[PDB]
């Protein structure tokens, strides 16, 4: 960094270091925190993760993984660790469970930069516009339960076909995902990720089933996936 | 009615007639013409559908556990 200007930088787990931190604690004489964890914590993270960001004299691009302990988002590492993220994205075990294999939390996963002003309105509205009526869509998950589908206003009912619609247009197979699915990798672009959620959002591309949107890239190849079934 | 061994009175329900009748003809023709609310009897299903409302409203049941759908 402080010669090239451009680094990327990966990281896998840095709970790893901040859990090593912890086997460690007790030895080091300390009395236990909350949960058991070094009352260090604060620093032991804000130290390291510190460290990472754009210089004057060159700026580093960096993505890192996370680990959330026994899915709590309220444990302490994940709980500390969000403020020195600028984007953020979380994966759910539900969302897996279903069969959504980037298994992205669309409403509790965020960035800094989903900005008006920074990405442009489209992509806002776009992107806020299925934030949404993916919530609306949990809100209304209570009463179909219990009282069945029958039981939504017409509208409501639409609320919740177009929302599993996007729900499952998240979707989309991984290249290096293939050698474990037979499903064969794809690439989005970011300008068909906006037509194709802004276009199902419209009400264009309600006609096609749901299967139509499960796994496949730009919209085109919802469509051309419709016809076979 | 009378016929061969049988005589039947085949009663209205309410006095009927051409004015009587065009009145309720009208009166239907204008409920449909404006969207407008109109109690059924039934209290029994009243107070049940409104407890049944409020009781399962605000619920984050089908998030705190974990399903499917």
């Amino acid at each position: 960094r402080d010669e090239g200007r451009d680094v990327l930088l990966f990281v896998d787990n840095i709970y790893r270091y901040t859990l090593a931190g912890t086997e460690v604690s007790a030895l080091l004489g300390r009395m236990p925190s909350a949960v058991g964890y070094q009352p260090t914590l604060a620093e032991e993270m804000g130290v390291l993760q510190e460290r990472i960001t754009s210089t004057k004299t060159g700026s580093i691009t960096s993505v890192q993984a996370v680990y959330v302990p026994a899915d709590d988002l309220t444990d302490p590492s994940p709980a500390t660790t969000f403020a020195h993220l600028d984007a953020t994205v979380v994966l759910s075990r539900q969302i897996a469970s279903l069969g959504i294999y980037p298994a992205v939390d669309p409403l509790d996963s965020t960035s800094r930069q989903l900005d008006p002003l920074v990405v442009g309105q489209e992509h806002y509205d776009t992107a806020r516009g299925v934030q949404s009526i993916l919530q609306r869509y949990q809100e209304l998950k209570d009463i179909i339960a219990i009282l069945g589908m029958d039981e939504l206003s017409e509208e409501d009912k639409l609320v919740v076909a177009r929302a599993r619609k996007i729900q499952r247009f998240l979707s989309q197979p991984f290249f290096v995902a293939e050698v474990f699915t037979g499903s064969p990798g794809k690439y989005v672009s970011l300008k068909d990720t906006i037509r194709g959620f802004k276009g199902i959002m419209e009400g264009e591309y309600d006609h096609l089933p749901e299967q139509a949107f499960y796994m496949v890239g730009s919209i085109e190849e919802a469509v051309e996936k419709a016809k076979k079934l | 009615e009378v016929q061969p061994g049988n005589v039947t009175v085949l009663a209205d329900t309410a006095i009927r007639g051409q004015d009587l009748d065009e009145a309720r003809a009208m009166e239907a023709k204008r409920k449909a013409e404006e969207h407008i609310s109109s109690s059924h009897g039934d209290v029994d299903y009243a107070q049940a559908s409104a407890e049944l409302a409020k009781a399962i409203a605000q619920l984050r049941v089908i998030e705190l556990t974990k399903k499917a759908m």
